[PDB]
């Protein structure tokens, strides 16, 4: 039989937090399931309304000489009427009826939206990228206009990215390995005959890269207040539930880019072998593999390239020039230096450091409960792919089927 | 493995020097005796360092000014350079509380192109130029007219002449040979015998052949081009410049004891040369060679042999016997070499890159590479004086102690940047001595750390000179050198290295 | 995003099996969605008002029927395509000779061999007009030209499906704070598990 | 080989938490990385380090310290006061430029000029570890006051004027402010090219042959017999390697009054004059390895082909045939064998280095005139660093503004050799066939070359390439009685492999006891 699969049961209550009026459960997945047994759709935790037992403790404190939006985060009074919005919400400056005292001095400067975008939040099970945490808007009221190096533009660096530079790269590589074999010979003898050829390439095109600041950071308002909802008390599924909404890791720095890749693979062969030892052998086979990947660019360009390197067709170098700009309209996170979202957590936060470890423990449970590891060997040596609550078997080699089962 | 990273090696430190009676300080450092090469570990860069002290002394660095004194930088100023409109001082102190402003030039001035370049310092031995050493904005008033085209030019107070003195020299010289030879022979004998006659019938027959082919075919190309563009002259005034306040200030903390390591670190930081007159310019270099051979080899035999009897009285007996042998042996071998070599200077990276493409430029885009070179030249021909002849009373007290000072330590630059100092490379490279460590540079076609990877199976060693030894005694004083440090010879050896082999001069 | 991949795989052994795939995909971009605080319309909740705090099986399959048994959570949006055409490689050497003869017409053609041609055909998502102008050349067993493809894929913007997702169920859904909600939780635990039980081919 | 096996990523224990420093509250500590994930292996899943928030219990002054000088309140930034009021905010917090009624003050005006744009990646540190740029380590926008500026050129840019009928140039880029902490920046146009092409073929071909006929009569015998070879060889090899190097500008980084970053101002300030491994590393990892003082930008393309290809065929054959008669009987027997082998190799690398996506692909791509001279257009707007000279990031501070730190110096040169030793990437396992290995945050990759695939780049899709080996890292230092300790190495990960060469680095490495 194949395995529908199979979860623990819940585990006791927490008690009631208070504030939060909320009592938690979890329950871990013991087997995925596999072979087309039914998918662990159900959630992995629970949560229930209650009475709150005790005092609650407030988590506003009076931030002192620095202003107090709206939105809680407090700003040096310097930041008052500055008209950078460095709240998010402009009580930074729709006090102000005058003095506005602005930055970059009425000099021509835009937002970049690849400094906008930097950041990216990260989940580690399949590299996915996500919103930045980072706000990206509050600018601490500098300029620090940066060129756009693709274009005759002026942006302002956003204050958490302390440097974007467009270090433009691009790279070509091709290798072509191409071989065939005749022989016609224990008493054996033999008909062999190969066919065979590997062509491989692959061309990425670095835009940029940027760095977030490693210290001094301004994160946004929700992330802040998902870390405030945050249970104090190790509640694995709404740890869990924080990690998917913005990922175990955020980059820290990361390049951004596009790239095209094509593997264009053949075998064709047969065998013949006779004699007597001290023998009937044949075999034939043919193996044939296109695959081509566009990553990045705009659409328009990006498939007319695609289809280009599929077709035998010479590439009029403008297609790829074409694509290769357009990058700069719809860059792909090529690369990124990961770091752990807890890190992010902020100190001097209520609690930050308990907060911080629990989401240590939350990112080993969620590394070790999606993990394969708790999943049924492959029969013939296929690698098992936990895809979605449910692990499958691929086999690279001529073994076949969702356990490899067969040949 | 051929290759060892060799780490640098600097020297034990000096004894300290006295303490200075003003800069209150003493000095120790350390000559670099083997830089690292081939990813040798680098020596520390502290071949410099410093103690404090106490005033033990006075000294009369004081140096009067009569003029005004630029507040913050110290420069000092003419009077008559007071509310001139201009920034004269470093720091418009110069132009601070002035009642009226007497603008000298009201019309609107450009300074000359590439000017500020030529301020700055060159090292002459490494032909680099450095931090600057002249103030070329700086005009002591000016505004005379000067123009080219239908521009207008502020003149330097530094600068006698930058004058649009428009030459331009072309070259091209192409040689193309070809050989070819061939050589065909052919070999055929043939022999047949008979007798016939109770019969008897006898046959013999032989048949050789022998044929030969040999081909060779050899091509050569040399093509070089070589444009040199002039498109101003400059000339430095001989008397009275104007320092920029980096170097001011750093001559001024000059040590009045020599202790080289301080005078090294200006060198290091300034070169040790200043250009008093140039020409800028543009240069494009093309240098193209190739060689193609050909062998094609053919030799063929074959024998055929017979021997044939027949005996008859019927009944018959008999014996007949035949032979054929045949060999082919082929060979073809066939080879280019190809090297390119583009070098340009001066003008805009557009036409910089379009003129590196390998294939020669068309006549529009030298057109406009040379239009380029007016606005960011080259230099081409330099004249220059070693640094110290700014050193100057009118700047700084003890000048000629500090001037002797920096004449020993030029020499002793001049021995310790020498990069005769590196282990030769491999493949014909040129080791750069490049900070502490030293860089084989590998003509393309040679690569790696050492140039010790080519594909070619042989290449000329060019001749390289070891280190000059050291000062002989009186009586003739004398140095010698020995081409040691790459000797020719190898892999079908390049030229000798030039003289002079030995070298002699007064005590 | 702008993810575009093609793979196009032949595979034929004897000793005997053949078997082709072709695949596209074009991955527009994806969306991640928020765990808590959701804000649910209000037909949700006045669904969840009709809910009776009793299991009564019936009117929590109304409910299961009307939004959901699940949501996608997190998933790719975009396009996606897979052809099919399996030979007899016995008649495909004679009728043809060699893939060749036929690759040439991907990257001049002989009547009789129309089995590599009578392609089975799998879309997904894109607006339906490029789609059916594919078809229209597919079918004739002319690969379609970059033009239409191109077209198709920038029709997909109009027009995307869910490559990819994950699925939670809507009993999460279920906002913390309504009357009774946890019972109303598990009642929709056991109206999702009576929804697979009863309509399941076991049966 | 087969893969090796995964490794698990492991971290030792928390170190005990540093006392609350009184000037941050904060309580910091780190771990040891006692093995990354070299293959497949859990990641771990947390940091290295780790602060706290604290109460000291304890005043610290120090911004009243150096207000001699005007100490800003946000930042230890400490200027000369001529610097205050001067029209120039010279930290961020502006103090020295509110409230500056006395106008006066300003120094001049030079905002005409923008700062020289790209400068700010000469102020960038560096990561000899990983090739990548850290935190700034120099200040990319303090100018001192100085109105210091440089030539740009290739200022002019065309313009038109449809109200008259000129075709001019614009003069906006004329001039650069250059920031304090440059000594030099200084625009150059070169450009160099290097290509080398050659091409070796060699056929070699022989046929040998034997006819063998004998016969006789007494009844009859007729015999012949046959030998016969053919041996084909041919080698084909092609190889091409094109370098192009435009400079555009040098630059040179000032060796005195280095004034520091505002971040790396402070992180210095942070770090306990009593070493402490986590704080150092911490600083270590934020700000770089190292700093960079020497410059060229410009722009470079690199393009190599190389082609091998080979045919080997044989055939041989041995033949009898008999007939006789004394009734007529015929007979006849032999053997014949045939091969043939036939190889091909094309690799080709191009890669550029410049200022532009679009025209660096086209380069990348195609080789020409166009793509020439529009990369190098390109290469106006967008200049790249393509060589720089660098030295480890503490002697920095032997130059600073700040005056001696030696303590913090000695501190940060210990830290930096442990952290240069336990994030090597010879921790990152055997990286197969030529490719690199590479060790991030926790973690580790093969980058595996075309020519390879798998965890290890272990599975060469041919059977097999000549490929050099790669030193293991140096085992720990030797608990040294003499006077000398001592460290040993090996070039086993892996070993040269099929022929390939041997890594060219030393065995062994000796240092005072």
């Amino acid at each position: 039989s194949h395995i529908d699969c199979r979860m623990s049961p819940w585990s006791e209550w927490s008690q009631c937090d208070p504030c939060l009026r909320q009592m938690f459960r979890s329950r871990s997945i013991e087997v995925f399931g596999q072979f087309n047994g039914k998918r662990c759709t159900d959630a992995v935790g629970d949560r229930r309304q209650c009475v709150p037992t005790e005092p609650c403790e407030d988590a506003e404190d009076d931030c002192g000489n620095d202003f107090q939006c709206s939105t809680g985060r407090c700003i040096k009074m310097r930041l008052r009427c500055n008209g950078d919005n460095d709240c998010g919400d402009f009580s930074d400056e729709d006090d102000c009826e005058s003095e506005p005292r602005p930055p970059c001095r009425d000099r021509v400067v835009e937002e970049s939206e690849l400094a906008r975008t930097a950041g990216y939040g990260i989940n580690i099970l399949g590299m996915d990228p996500l919103s930045t945490p980072f706000d990206n808007e509050f600018y601490n009221g500098l300029c620090n206009r940066d060129r756009d190096g693709n274009t005759l533009t002026y942006y302002r660096r956003p204050w958490n990215v302390a440097s974007l530079i467009y270090e433009t790269k691009g790279e070509k590589n091709f290798r072509t390995e191409h071989y065939e074999e005749q022989i016609e010979a224990l008493f054996l003898s033999y008909s062999s005959k190969k066919e065979k050829m590997f062509l491989h390439v692959k061309g990425e095109i670095h835009l940029g890269r940027f760095v977030m600041r490693n210290r001094d950071v301004v994160l946004t308002t929700t992330f802040v207040d998902d870390i405030k909802a945050l249970p104090t008390t190790y509640e694995k599924g709404e740890y869990f539930a924080f990690l998917e909404t913005y990922g175990t890791h955020y980059s820290s720095s990361g390049s951004l880019g596009g790239l095209y890749e094509l593997i264009y693979v053949l075998d064709k062969a047969s065998m013949k072998r006779k004699g007597v030892e001290l023998v009937n052998i044949t075999s034939e086979n043919l193996i044939d593999d296109v695959v081509s990947l566009i990553r990045g660019g705009t659409r328009k360009y990006a498939f007319e390239l695609k289809e280009k390197l599929l077709r035998g067709t010479v590439i009029d170098v403008t297609d790829f020039v074409n694509w290769a700009s357009s990058i700069n309209d719809a860059p792909v996170l090529i690369s990124q230096k990961l770091s752990p979202i807890y890190n992010l957590v902020p100190v001097k936060m209520k609690n930050a450091h308990l907060k911080k470890q629990n989401l240590e423990r939350a990112i080993e449970d969620y590394i070790n409960e999606f993990s394969v590891r708790k999943c049924h060997t492959c029969q013939n040596g296929g690698t098992v792919i936990l895809m979605d609550g449910k692990c499958l078997c691929a086999c690279p080699f001529k073994f076949e089927g969702i356990a490899c089962e067969i040949s | 493995v051929t290759l060892m990273p060799i780490d640098c090696e600097l020297s034990s430190w000096s004894s300290w020097t006295t303490c200075d009676p003003c800069q209150k300080k003493r000095y120790r450092y350390a000559y670099l005796l083997q830089p690292s090469q081939f990813h040798g570990e680098p020596c520390n860069f502290s071949d410099k360092e410093v103690e404090d002290c106490v005033t033990n002394r006075p000294c009369r660095s004081q140096v009067r000014c009569e003029g005004f004194v630029c507040a913050q930088t110290g420069r000092c100023v003419n009077r008559r350079l007071l509310c001139n409109g201009d920034n004269d001082c470093g720091d418009q102190s110069d132009e601070a509380n002035c009642r009226r402003i007497y603008k000298k030039c009201q019309h609107e001035m450009d300074q000359y192109w590439g000017i500020g370049s030529l301020a700055s310092g060159i090292n002459l031995f490494t032909n680099s130029f450095e931090g600057p050493v002249l103030d070329h904005r700086y005009y002591a008033g000016g505004c005379s007219p000067h123009y080219i085209l239908n521009t207008r030019f502020r003149k330097p107070y530094n600068v006698e002449s930058y004058t649009p003195q428009t030459q331009g020299k072309y070259e091209f010289i192409l040689k193309e040979y070809e050989s070819y030879s061939d050589f065909e022979r052919n070999v055929t004998e043939k022999m047949a015998s008979k007798s016939g006659f109770i019969s008897s019938q006898s046959d013999r027959g032989k048949h050789y052949i022998r044929r030969t082919k040999r081909f060779s075919h050899t091509k050569s190309v040399f093509l070089h081009a070589r444009s040199d563009l002039e498109v101003a002259h400059y000339k430095l005034k001989p008397r009275s410049l104007m320092l920029h306040y980096e170097f001011l200030q750093r001559v001024k903390r000059l040590p009045l004891e020599y202790s080289y390591g301080e005078y090294r670190d200006l060198f290091r930081d300034f070169g040790t040369h200043y250009i008093t007159e140039a020409v800028l310019g543009g240069i494009y270099e093309y240098t193209l060679v190739m060689n193609k051979e050909a062998m094609e080899r053919g030799d063929y035999t074959l024998n055929n042999v017979h021997a044939c009897a027949k005996n008859d009285f019927g009944v018959s007996v008999g014996k007949c016997r035949g032979i054929l042998n045949e060999i082919k042996d082929r060979n073809k071998r066939d080879t280019m070499v190809e090297d390119l070599v583009v070098l340009v200077r001066g003008g805009a990276s557009e036409h910089i890159t379009t003129l590196a493409y390998q294939e020669l430029p068309t006549a529009d885009l030298m057109q406009e590479w040379g239009d380029a070179v007016q606005y960011n030249p080259a230099i081409i021909k330099v004249k220059v004086e070693p640094l110290y002849e700014l050193v100057t009373a009118t700047d700084f007290a003890y000048s000629s102690t500090v001037r002797q000072n920096m004449k020993q330590a030029l020499e002793e630059f001049q021995k310790e940047v020498s990069s005769c100092h590196c282990a030769p490379c491999q493949g014909n490279g040129v080791p750069v001595l490049k900070g502490s460590r030293c860089d084989c540079i590998c003509p393309v076609g040679s690569q790696g750390l050492a140039c010790e990877v080519s594909y070619r199976k042989n290449t000329p060693i060019d001749g390289k000179w070891n280190c000059w030894s050291n000062w002989s005694s009186c009586s003739g004083r004398r140095k010698t050198r020995q081409r040691q440090c790459n000797n020719p010879p190898p892999q079908n050896g390049g030229s000798p290295c030039s003289g002079p082999a030995s070298e002699t001069l007064d005590c | 995003e702008t993810k575009g991949e093609k793979n196009f795989r032949t595979e034929h052994y004897e000793e005997e099996k053949m078997f082709l795939h072709v695949k596209g995909e074009i991955h527009l971009g994806r969306f991640v969605m928020r765990n808590r605080d959701v804000v649910l319309t209000t037909t949700f909740v006045d669904d969840i008002k009709a809910l009776p705090t009793t299991y009564e099986k019936g009117e929590y399959f109304a409910f299961l029927e009307t939004y959901g048994t699940h949501y996608s959570s997190s998933g790719s949006l975009g396009g996606l395509y897979e052809l099919i055409y399996v030979l007899d490689k016995a008649s495909m050497k004679r009728k043809g000779v060699e893939l060749k003869d036929i690759k040439r017409c991907l990257g001049v053609n002989i009547t009789s061999e129309n089995l590599i041609d009578d392609v089975v055909s799998l879309i997904r998502g894109g607006t339906r007009k490029y789609a059916f102008e594919l078809k229209e050349k597919l079918l004739r067993g002319t690969v379609i030209d970059v033009t239409d493809f191109v077209n198709w894929a920038s029709s997909i913007n109009d027009a995307p499906v869910l490559i990819s997702q994950k699925l939670s169920p809507i009993y999460n859904l279920v906002p913390v704070k309504m009357k009774n909600a946890h019972l109303k939780k598990q009642n929709l635990e056991r109206a999702i598990e009576d929804y697979i039980n009863e309509f399941s081919v076991r049966k | 080989a087969a893969t090796p096996a995964a490794v698990t990523c492991q971290l030792s224990n928390w170190s005990e938490w540093t006392d609350c420093f009184p000037c941050q509250d904060k309580k910091y500590r780190h771990r040891s990385l006692l093995q990354p994930n070299k293959f497949g292996g859990t990641i771990c899943s947390g940091d290295i380090w780790d602060q706290a928030s604290c109460s000291s219990s304890t005043t610290c002054v120090r911004q009243a310290q150096c207000g001699q000088d005007f100490q800003c309140k946000e930042t230890g930034r400490c200027l000369k006061r001529h610097l205050v009021c001067n029209g120039d905010q010279d930290c961020l917090d502006g103090s020295d430029e509110d409230d500056c009624e006395d106008v006066r003050a300003i120094d001049e005006d030079c905002s005409q000029y923008e700062p020289i744009p790209g400068s700010q990646k000469a102020a960038l540190g560096y990561n000899i570890l990983t090739q990548e740029d850290a935190q700034s380590v120099y200040d990319a926008s303090y100018y001192g006051g100085q109105c210091e500026t440089v030539y740009n050129g290739e200022w002019r840019e065309l313009r038109y004027d449809s109200t008259c009928e000129r075709l001019y140039y614009g003069d906006d880029e004329k001039y650069f402010r250059k920031p304090y902490n440059f000594l030099k920046y200084h625009f150059e146009a070169l450009a160099d090219t290097g290509i080398s092409s050659e091409f070796y073929d060699n056929a070699n071909d022989l046929l040998s042959k034997v006819k063998k006929d004998k016969s006789d009569s007494f009844h009859s015998q007729d015999t012949s017999f046959l030998n016969e070879l053919n041996k084909y060889n041919e080698k084909k090899f092609i190889f091409t390697r094109i370098f192009t190097k435009v400079q555009t500008a040098h630059f040179k980084m000032r060796k005195d009054d280095i004034m520091l970053d505002e971040g790396m101002l402070q992180s210095l300030m942070e770090l306990p004059d009593q070493y402490n491994y986590g704080m150092y590393a911490k600083f270590i990892n934020d700000y770089g390895t190292h700093y960079i003082t020497s410059g060229s930008m410009g722009g470079i393309y690199e393009y190599i082909l190389v082609i091998d290809k080979a045919k080997m065929e044989s055939l041989g054959i041995t033949s009898r045939d008999i007939t006789t008669c004394f009734h007529c009987k015929k007979f006849g027997g032999g053997k014949t064998e045939r091969a043939r082998k036939a190889m091909a190799v094309e690799d080709i690398i191009s890669r550029v280095r410049g200022g532009s996506s679009g025209w660096s692909g086209g380069l990348a791509q195609n080789r020409s005139t166009i793509t020439y001279r529009s990369w190098g257009r390109s290469l106006k707007y967008n200049p790249v660093v393509i060589d720089f000279e660098m030295q480890p990031i503490h002697e920095v501070l032997r130059h600073t503004s700040l005056g001696p730190l030696e303590a913090k110096r000695q501190n940060l040169r210990r830290a930096l050799d442990q952290y240069l030793m336990e994030f090597n990437a010879c921790r990152c396992g055997p990286c197969f066939n030529n490719g690199v290995p590479i060790l991030e945050g926790t973690s580790c990759r093969c980058q595996c070359r075309l020519g390879s695939l798998g965890a290890a780049c272990e599975q060469t899709q041919t059977e097999g390439a000549k490929a050099d080996g790669s030193w293991s890292c140096w085992s720990s230092w030797s608990v040294c009685r003499a006077g000398i300790q001592e460290r040993r190495r090996e070039c086993d990960n892996p070993a040269p492999q099929n022929g390939g060469a041997s890594c060219p680095g030393r065995k062994v490495q000796t240092q005072a006891c």
